[PDB]
């Protein structure tokens, strides 16, 4: 109809105006500014602890708030809490569904969340008078496999599903309070800001969106990738984030300036990225490639400075401690390794 | 959670008796158990300890080779047996639960207690103070002293503070000399280093009257301190 | 134990107990057969479940001292390639196809028919990168109505390059050959074809026979005897 | 002078040509080099997720020890025999006996492991390692005990008639016991290899495809090849031993040519790592890659 | 008849996405540069620390 044609034309001319406005402020590049700093030397890490006991592919992990404990999730149907200092096991949580894709650890250390491919997010209580671990709340309402989940606080949690939607839950009531829509492809990962006010979600449509927790409405949209976006994480400062996609290319974006800053790729790498994480100071970028090893990138010079090759299968989960003392990498060979 | 104990009574010097305790309200299969003996009008001392799964069994040197402790997981019942009871075997017995992992608080629930009467190196814990009159509304300090250093290489300080109210089972207050227990107010606090340790109360009320004991857990056997009493 | 304190030996003992429990529970799930059920829609994949009935749907049953676990993931309604790698260790794949759908037309497109949609979905699943050595079991459902449908309307509509006797036997054989021709390996993957009967004993027996052959082939490869 | 008297009664002293020794040394060097290559190829890969690696490595090590022992025996058995004391000769024979026992028991252990693996219908491995270590320890203990038995008393030093011609100081009872053990092991191995193809064919008959038929034919060919290769080389030595047990003094001249029969077992030890490593896809690919 | 409603929603989103303020890339570039320099002193992964205070160090056993 005539109304359809005129509305489509209006949408197109907004896109041209957005592109023109974005290109107008691209006065300089980050490479020119950081061309004067001295490059960091070769980064060498060794495995200090080896964590064994899993009998299936490891799909997720998350460091504790005290930088001493961590949790791991595998497809065998078990959730194991590890003491990284002495390798000892603290808890072993059976799962109702053997298929799990994500896990999370509460900032207060009292609860652990898990879920994936079952449309339900389960919350487990660690500090129980009876001395065991029991489920406390099951959140349902999604129509697709859950890809990520992060604890906003002791009472609220945000999850992303495969039905191009994101929701914010309330553990006390168990009902959704805010729903985020607008994506075209399945959302694969999310990250929370240090101040827990905003968050970013990457989807399969090669686009990232910035959302507002309090307002519940989208703020900005970032594009530039050519394939599915697998990982995302904020900068320690909180004004930038890095994305890892399946075209063998990592990118760094910004919030105040809606333009691309760096591209991290090599002609010898044709393999996708499964995990992305920064360091304490935001200088080293750890990207978990699915070609049986991990790479270390300098965020300011986009130059490789170290390779972590100690796994015999795909690397799927990667984490960094709060104090930046060590990193933990999990793989499909059911082995966790702490590098320092 | 509760512990019910039975089997006490009056026995002759020549004879044997067994004591039993029934656990409920918690997972008895993953909780270590301890036995505590409290002599009348005197202090209390540790007796025996059994681990989770009957892996390690420890006995006190005083009654080593005479007492037998056994555990029954399916029925949630712990047994203790005494072969030959002497004159100095008359006291009140308590059963204590304890779980050991990173961040756990052992010696949490102390049970109720049972009575038994009979017809007629190691770190020592000392407490110079025996009784001090006090008026509610002012700070109270209790000091305990040891004979060695309880500070381990890992940084832990295995010292426990607990209170015994008149006619009531002891309740844990401070574990590892720094961490507060669960269900107790914030008035109680503990601070110490090396050999000397202190327990401090900010505001005093009518429910704080009792007897204070200091325990060490660096290595077996576990030795308690002299009873310190507070008068209203 | 020389340096560990009294509160650290107990922690080590607890960790050993956890390790023992994990090993005991890990050897019980290594003797269970895992099967993945796929279909193209209204192909009878819900009737085949009731025949051997004791997000994702899990069905567990026993037959001749062997435990089978079948997973239904047809209601996911999401991208297939984002979670298909999870079902990489399955023993075999059960496929349901209705051969009486050669005359019905798809709702989305009038020109497109349901028969070609099943053919293209089978080709994608069979030639996947994660199922290079996974055997496929193919079931031809709703074969009873095919006989009556083949006399009033010839099957030349679906296959315009077919010239047969217009009988049930020749038509069924031609359809089976077309589906079996989609295989591109022919050396590492074997395809088992069966016609579903009214009784349920034959269907379960065929599945039991198929998985037994697959297990022995894996056993021979593992021990290096083949 | 016990060796001089003992050889005289047997007849080896009666009546007591260099290329044969050179050929024996060359073949021994070939065997030891090939077995060392097999062992280092096995050790090259760290993907020790299969139980076959331990058994193949143990067999290679036993064959290496057998080759080294045969080299030492041929070096020290030329013309110095009258100079060695009886204890040193006892050690020389015991080394060969231990080597051959430990190179023969490994095949039986492999057969046990394969039969136990195939007999149980397990879709996935349970990741258990008790059987491998138990079998290796048991076979090593049996070989060591059998080798150390004759030196611990079973001799013919004070009993002139009651010992064999091939070994002038070793009684015939020990040889008969060794023959009985060997024939029991052979029967067990044959039965174990026979009781697998029948089950495989019976299972594959229900679902008839080309792949099933080709797999059954390949399995039958492999089983027949392995059984024939094992039997054909080990038969003549024990046939000669049985003849010696059944022969008399100076009755059998062919009994003096036992070297041409020992070399058959030596060649069997040479050919053992060929079939067991170059008959499967994974083993061949691992060997070729590294 | 719902096509116009979806188009109206899409253009309304584009209204807000094009009305936000922007700054120069160099200013954003400098802020990331300054943050790394100031916090590089307390980064164990960047500057290796002596083994005396390392909590994840491996002893003989
Ligand atoms: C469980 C059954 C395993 C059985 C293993 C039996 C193995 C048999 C091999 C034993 C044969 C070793 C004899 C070796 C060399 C002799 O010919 C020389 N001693 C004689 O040479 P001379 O003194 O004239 O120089
Ligand atoms: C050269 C000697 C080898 C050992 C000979 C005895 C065989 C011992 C191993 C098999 C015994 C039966 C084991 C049945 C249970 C199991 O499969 O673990
Ligand atoms: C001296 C001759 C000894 C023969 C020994 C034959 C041993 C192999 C045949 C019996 C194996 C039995 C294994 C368990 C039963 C089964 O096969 O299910
Ligand atoms: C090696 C010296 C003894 C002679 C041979 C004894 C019999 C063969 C070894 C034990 C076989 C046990 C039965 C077959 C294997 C099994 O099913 O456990
Ligand atoms: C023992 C030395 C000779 C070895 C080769 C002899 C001839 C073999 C003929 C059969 C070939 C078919 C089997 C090939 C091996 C396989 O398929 O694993």
């Amino acid at each position: 109809g005539s109304e359809l044609d005129q509305l489509r034309q209006e949408a197109e001319q907004l896109k041209n105006q957005i592109r023109d406005a974005r290109k107008a402020c691209a006065d300089a590049t980050l490479s020119q500014i950081t061309n004067n700093i001295d490059p960091v030397g070769r980064i060498q890490m060794r495995t200090r602890r080896t964590l064994r006991g899993h009998l299936a592919k490891i799909y997720a992990m998350h460091w504790g708030t005290d930088s001493r404990l961590l949790v791991s999730a595998s497809q065998d149907g078990k959730l194991i809490i590890w003491d990284s200092y002495t390798t000892n096991k603290v808890h072993a949580i059976p799962l109702r569904s053997s298929w799990v894709m994500t896990c999370a650890y509460a900032p207060s250390g009292n609860y652990v969340a898990c879920g994936g491919l079952d449309n339900i997010c389960s919350i487990y209580n660690l500090k129980t008078r009876e001395g065991n671990v029991r489920v406390s709340r099951e959140l349902a309402g999604h129509t697709g496999y859950l890809s990520c989940c992060r604890f906003l606080d002791d009472n609220q949690i945000v999850t992303s599903s495969g039905d191009t939607t994101c929701a914010l839950w309330d553990i006390e009531t168990g009902q959704q309070t805010t729903t985020f829509t607008g994506h075209t492809g399945d959302v694969m990962s999310l990250s929370l800001a240090p101040d827990t006010r905003l968050f970013v979600s990457g989807a399969c449509d090669a686009s990232a969106k910035l959302w507002d927790v309090r307002e519940g409405m989208c703020r900005q949209t970032f594009t530039g990738h050519e394939s599915d976006i697998n990982a995302i994480c904020f900068f320690p400062n909180g004004n930038a984030f890095a994305t890892g996609s399946d075209d063998a290319t990592c990118r760094l974006f910004d919030l105040r300036a809606d333009q691309e800053l760096m591209t991290y790729s090599h002609d010898n790498i044709i393999c996708g990225i499964t995990s992305v994480s920064f360091s304490k100071s935001g200088r080293l970028l750890l990207a978990g490639y699915d070609d049986f090893n991990c790479n270390v990138w300098d965020a300011l010079k986009a130059d490789r400075a170290g390779v972590l090759a100690g796994h015999d299968n795909r690397v799927s989960c990667l984490g960094v401690t709060d104090d930046g003392m060590a990193v933990a990498t999990g793989s499909w060979d059911s082995f966790l390794k702490i590098w320092n | 959670v509760q512990l019910v104990e039975s089997g006490g009574g009056l026995v002759q010097p020549g004879g044997s008796r067994k004591l039993s305790c029934s656990a409920s309200g918690f997972a008895f299969s993953s909780f270590g158990m301890h036995w505590v003996r409290q002599a009348p009008e005197k202090g209390l001392e540790w007796v025996a300890y059994i681990s989770s799964g009957s892996g390690t069994i420890y006995y006190a040197d005083t009654v080593k080779g005479r007492f037998t402790i056994s555990r029954d997981d399916p029925k949630n019942t712990l047994f203790l047996q005494m072969t030959s009871l002497r004159s100095e075997d008359t006291a009140m017995y308590y059963c204590v639960r304890s779980i050991y992992y990173y961040g756990s608080s052992p010696f949490d629930f102390w049970g109720q207690g049972t009575t038994l009467t009979v017809s007629s190196s190691d770190i020592v814990m000392t407490q110079a103070t025996s009784s001090v009159p006090v008026t509610p509304g002012e700070s109270v300090s209790i000091s305990c002293r040891s004979s060695k250093s309880l500070l381990h290489s890992n940084g832990n300080t295995y010292l426990y503070w607990f209170l015994q109210r008149p006619g009531q089972s002891p309740q844990l207050l401070i574990y590892r000399m720094s961490n507060l227990a669960s269900g107790v107010p914030d008035r109680f606090s503990g601070s110490g280093s090396g050999t000397a340790f202190t327990l401090t109360i900010s505001r005093l009320e009518a429910e704080d009257v009792g007897v204070y004991y200091c325990m060490q857990h660096l290595e077996y056997p576990l030795t308690f301190g002299a009873g310190t009493k507070l008068e209203l | 134990g020389c340096t560990l304190s009294a509160e650290d030996k107990a922690a080590v003992e607890r960790s050993k107990m956890i390790d023992r429990n994990l090993r005991e529970d890990g050897e019980k799930a290594a003797r269970e057969v895992k099967l993945l059920l796929l279909g193209a829609g209204e192909s009878g994949k819900s009737t085949i479940v009731k025949q051997m009935k004791i997000g994702i749907v899990e069905t567990h049953f026993t037959f001749k001292d062997l435990h089978f676990k079948m997973f239904d993931v047809g209601g996911q309604r999401s991208e297939r390639k984002k979670w298909i790698h999870c079902f990489e260790g399955v023993t075999a794949i059960i496929f349901c196809v209705a051969l009486s759908d050669y005359d019905l037309v798809l709702a989305e497109d009038e020109e497109m028919n349901r028969m070609h949609e099943s053919m293209k979905l089978f080709d994608s699943i069979c030639n996947n990168k994660w199922f290079t050595d996974t055997s496929i079991i193919l079931f031809l459902n709703k074969k009873d109505l095919f006989e009556e449908k083949i006399k009033k309307s010839p099957l030349t509509i679906c296959y315009p390059e077919y010239a047969g006797s217009n009988t049930y036997e020749e038509a069924a054989a031609y359809i089976q050959c077309q589906f079996e021709d989609l295989n591109k390996r022919k050396d590492t993957k074997e395809i088992y074809t069966h016609f579903t009967c009214a009784t349920d004993t034959k269907n379960v027996q065929f599945v039991f026979d198929a998985v037994t052959d697959v297990i022995i082939k894996n056993n021979l490869k593992d021990c290096g005897l083949f | 002078e016990t060796l001089r008297e003992h050889y005289q009664y047997v007849g080896k002293l009666a009546g007591r040509s260099t290329l044969t020794t050179v050929l024996f040394l060359v073949i021994c060097s070939f065997i030891v080099l090939e077995n060392l290559m097999v062992l280092i190829a096995i050790w090259k890969n760290n993907k020790f997720h299969n139980r076959m690696y331990f058994f193949i490595g143990n067999l290679a090590l036993c064959d290496l020890l057998a080759g080294i022992a045969y080299k030492v025996n041929i070096l020290m058995s030329g013309k110095k025999t009258f100079s060695l004391s009886p204890t040193v000769w006892f050690l020389r024979e015991g080394s060969m006996f231990v080597a051959l026992g430990a190179s023969t028991c490994s095949l039986l252990a492999i057969a046990i492991e394969r039969h136990l693996t195939m007999i149980k219908m397990r879709p996935y491995d349970a990741n258990k390692r008790h059987r491998v270590f138990l079998l290796i320890g048991m076979c090593w203990l049996i070989a060591f005990t059998l080798g150390a038995l004759p030196i611990l008393g079973w001799n013919c030093l004070h009993n002139l008639p009651d010992c064999s011609t091939i070994l002038p100081l070793y009684s015939k009872k020990y040889i008969a016991f060794c023959i009985s053990i060997f024939t029991a092991i052979l029967v067990t191995i044959v039965i174990l290899y026979a009781r697998i193809y029948f089950l495989v064919k019976s299972s594959s008959r229900k679902v008839a495809n080309h792949n099933n038929s080709e797999r059954s034919m390949a399995l039958l060919r492999t089983v027949v090849i392995v059984v024939s290769v094992f039997i054909a080389c080990w038969s003549p030595l024990f046939i000669l031993f049985l003849i010696d047990v059944a022969c008399r003094v100076q009755a059998c001249p062919i009994l003096f040519k036992a070297q041409w029969f020992i070399v058959l077992a030596v060649l069997n030890s040479a050919m053992n790592p060929v079939i067991y490593t170059l008959a499967s896809k994974e083993m061949r690919r691992a060997f070729f890659r590294l | 008849t719902a096509s116009i409603a979806q188009a109206r929603k899409l253009v309304e989103q584009l209204k807000m996405e094009a009305n936000i303020d922007r700054i120069k890339v160099s200013k954003a570039a400098a802020d990331l540069m300054a943050y790394c320099e100031a916090h590089a002193k307390e980064d164990p992964l960047l500057t290796p620390v002596p083994a005396s205070e390392n909590p994840f160090r491996e002893k003989k056993f």
